[PDB]
């Protein structure tokens, strides 16, 4: 088209609008490939994700859309949003590729582990994840499979969540490098299968601060059974009320493990890793708010934002900004031809 | 307080 070019990009083929320049690989899944692109327009640099044969089927069909509407959920500059959204087919019988185009970050927090953090980034850094956080609940999504490799940063010390609500197969994250599993990052209440609610985010981002710390994972478990054990060992058996709560035979495979004592988290956080004496006391009673087994007794995403290593930051636009809609989870049970989320598809992409 | 405004990335 007149509007449009085509770059070889591997063994695939990206049809793009004119705007979006010397287009790169970054990252590449069964599910879709990512480019790096210049966009003109903006002066700014760009990542452009194709889906894969997203009707290849009706479940591939009805994920493509659901991504589509996560990404009208939200705006906030602490979550990835979608700056243009584009096919190049010209009519609905010839639709065939989506292209959904987003901000180029520098690197993700794997990157940031290894490095040696003072307070100030440190927190700050903590402060946008719980922005971020807080603004996805308010829109109904909560994320529950938060971990370094989906959270991205630039080097002006901005960060931005992404891959919130997408089966951890469909993720950006899932097709760049380096990527870590989930497994290590889920609340016990997951991976026992209690359910969950808010909450369930912040156990996630104490494993993350954690590793921050100690520039190393702290629950590595080779599967879930070890990894409950490596949750045990560290924080404690949990109290019975929480054991209570437990479905039938996983609660007495639970009451049966060898009672822990776990470690305290001066133990777990010694003054070693942190830099001052205020800030490292500060930072260490966070973490012992967020690790926390029992969601009931877990800190909130509003008492983190309040919490004296994080509050200093503080800006009420970017802790209370609403979001523009609502996820609607009767989508999560809705069902359609792949034809019908198709045109479904096609609307939201002209729109 | 000044927020950091910069981020030592490999």
């Amino acid at each position: 088209d007149n509007q449009f070019y085509s770059v070889e990009v591997g063994d695939s083929t990206f049809t793009v609008l004119k705007r979006y320049q010397n287009l790169k690989p970054i990252g590449s899944g069964a599910q879709g490939i990512v480019c790096a692109a210049y966009d003109a327009v903006l002066d700014r640099n760009v990542a452009i994700k194709k889906l894969s044969r997203p009707f290849q089927n009706q479940t591939h069909a009805k994920r493509a859309y659901r991504e589509l509407v996560l990404m009208k959920c939200v705006n906030h500059k602490n979550i990835i949003s979608l700056l243009n959204v584009f096919t190049p087919q010209k009519t609905l019988e010839e639709f065939q590729d989506v292209y959904l185009v987003m901000e180029l970050m520098d690197a993700n927090l794997c990157q940031v582990i290894q490095m040696e953090l003072d307070h100030e980034r440190m927190s700050y850094l903590l402060y946008q994840m719980l922005c971020g956080i807080k603004h996805l609940h308010s829109a109904g999504i909560i994320h529950r499979d938060l971990k370094p490799s989906n959270i991205v940063v630039k080097s002006d010390c901005t960060l931005k969540i992404l891959d919130f609500g997408l089966a951890r197969t469909a993720g950006t994250s899932f097709m760049m490098t380096p990527y870590v599993v989930t497994r290590y990052y889920r609340a016990p209440e997951v991976i026992l299968g209690m359910g969950y609610k808010e909450n369930v985010d912040i156990w996630s981002v104490g494993c993350i601060m954690g590793e921050m710390v100690r520039h190393k994972i702290l629950f590595p478990g080779r599967d879930y059974i070890d990894q409950w054990n490596k949750v045990i060992e560290q924080l404690g058996t949990p109290c019975p009320e929480f054991m209570k709560k437990l479905q039938p035979t996983v609660r007495n495979y639970v009451e049966n493990r060898p009672k822990y004592a776990g470690l305290t988290f001066p133990k777990l956080f010694p003054d070693s890793l942190f830099p001052n004496k205020l800030k490292a006391s500060q930072a260490r009673d966070l973490l012992s708010k967020m690790l926390v087994i029992d969601p009931a007794k877990r800190i909130s995403v509003d008492d983190a934002l309040q919490h004296p290593y994080i509050n200093v930051w503080y800006d009420p636009a970017e802790v209370e900004a609403p979001p523009p809609q609502i996820y609607d989870k009767q989508l999560d049970e809705r069902e359609h031809t792949i034809e019908e989320w198709k045109e479904l598809i096609y609307k939201e992409v002209m729109n | 307080v000044v927020r950091p405004g910069s981020l030592d990335l490999p």
